[PDB]
């Protein structure tokens, strides 16, 4: 087969930024003066959208900001203006010999100035609590950099073990991040204490935010 | 445009069989195409793994030779994959993919959504969905959809009226063996009072659809 090698693995650049990404074929994928290797950009979630065939021809409707070009082993994609929407997975691909390959992705992440999150809490709601459980839920939203602490406490006591955390893929319009963190508890005992909070470690802060509620108002 | 629609997704159970087709929007000719079958296991890169031409020449990656067979129904519009001996590996999104030519090679044009295969002897269940209640200018909420498998939930708010400051979050897995997941959403916290949040909850595999309001206090 013929393996494809994409550097770098990831990269952050700030919006504007000129980024090239670079593909390398472990052999010719040339065939009669073209190049066979096309490019496909993947957003989360979504299926993958060619970019760009024959290594340097820009499929119809993809915006001119993006092009490739090379020949024989080693292939460039590049961004020439980075917007926030082009965060995303970018790989190459050869069709010169079956099986068709990829590369292992460039993931590509927007950089700008950081922000520290907004804090919310949430208790668990009655519905839940009469079917035996509670999760009590904190939101960091709108932040960067990724990179963020929650730690819980209930009645002043840190906890751990007992909480799972999420966070969203960068946003494709402000390069924000948000995480939700969940506690997770049993109702009986949830009602043997009173203080729920959440504490918010970031960048962005001085010193840590903490978000709280009283159990029953 | 031209869309492709897979279906067939869903629960395997390792060793049992997959069973896979792509419909072609029907207005569309598929003689000048090749159709194929990419797979992406979750947190990894993309594998092309079958296809098939006008003629009927089919190829495969031997990545998976010998346990896979991909087939046309015309008169449907409609390609099929097959797949035997299903193991853990297999656990991905697979894509159909319509190939177009170039100089007598191919390239991925048009992509179906992808549909999520998960290799599992775990039984489906539904989630239970409770509501994030809201308690400056901007308030959060959300619902949290919990205790569901396999995974996908999909989760809109106001039957998709609402798509700014909405965060649907990755589901976590749970110690039990179940995915959870949040979405919330930040608003004016004016509209509290006047505007409706609704939480459009969709679990296909258990056949769950919840429409959950969530009101404040």
């Amino acid at each position: 087969d013929i393996q494809l090698t994409q550097s770098p693995s990831s990269l952050s650049a700030s919006v504007g930024d000129r980024v090239t990404i670079t593909c390398r074929a472990s052999q010719s994928v040339d065939y009669d003066g073209d190049s066979y290797m096309n490019w496909y950009q993947q957003k989360p979630g979504k299926a993958p959208k060619l970019l760009i065939y024959a290594a340097s021809y820009l499929e119809s409707g993809v915006p001119s900001r993006f092009s490739g070009s090379g020949s024989g082993t080693d292939f460039t994609l590049t961004i020439s203006r980075l917007r926030p929407e082009d965060f995303a997975t970018y790989y190459c691909q050869q069709s010169h010999e079956d099986p068709y390959t990829f590369g292992q992705g460039t993931k590509v992440e927007i950089k700008r100035t950081v922000a520290a999150p907004s804090v919310f809490i949430f208790p668990p709601s009655d519905e839940q609590l009469k079917s035996g459980t509670a999760s009590v839920v904190c939101l960091l939203n709108n932040f960067y950099p990724r990179e963020a602490k929650v730690q819980w406490k209930v009645d002043n006591a840190l906890q751990s073990g007992n909480s799972q955390e999420s966070v969203t893929e960068q946003d494709s319009k402000d390069s924000t991040y948000s995480l939700s963190s969940t506690l997770t508890l049993s109702k009986a005992d949830y009602e043997k204490h009173k203080v729920y909070a959440c504490e918010v470690t970031h960048q962005g802060l001085s010193s840590p935010v903490t978000k709280s509620f009283n159990r029953g108002e | 445009e031209v869309q492709l629609v897979e279906s067939g997704g869903g629960l395997v159970q390792p060793g049992g069989s997959l069973r896979l087709s792509c419909a072609v929007s029907g207005y569309s000719i598929t003689s000048g195409y090749s159709w194929n079958w990419i797979r992406q296991a979750p947190g990894k890169g993309l594998e092309w793994v079958a296809s098939i031409t006008y003629d009927g020449s089919t190829n495969y990656n031997p990545s998976v030779k010998g346990r896979i067979t991909i087939s046309r129904d015309d008169s449907k519009n409609t390609f099929y994959l097959q797949m035997n001996s299903l193991r853990a590996e297999d656990t991905a999104v697979y894509y159909c993919a319509r190939g177009s030519h170039y100089f007598g090679h191919w390239h991925f044009a048009v992509w179906g959504q992808g549909t999520l295969v998960t290799v599992s002897s775990a039984s489906t269940k539904g989630p239970s969905v409770f509501p994030l209640a809201p308690s400056g200018g901007t308030a959060a909420l959300g619902c949290l959809v919990k205790d569901y498998f396999p995974e996908p939930v999909t989760v809109s708010w106001n039957s998709g009226a609402l798509t700014s400051g909405v965060h649907t979050f990755p589901a976590v897995l749970q110690s039990s063996g179940l995915y959870s997941l949040s979405s919330v959403v930040t608003v004016p916290s004016s509209s509290l009072g006047t505007q409706t949040y609704i939480c459009n909850v969709n679990h296909k595999p258990s056949n769950t659809k919840v429409d959950k309001k969530v009101e404040p206090k």
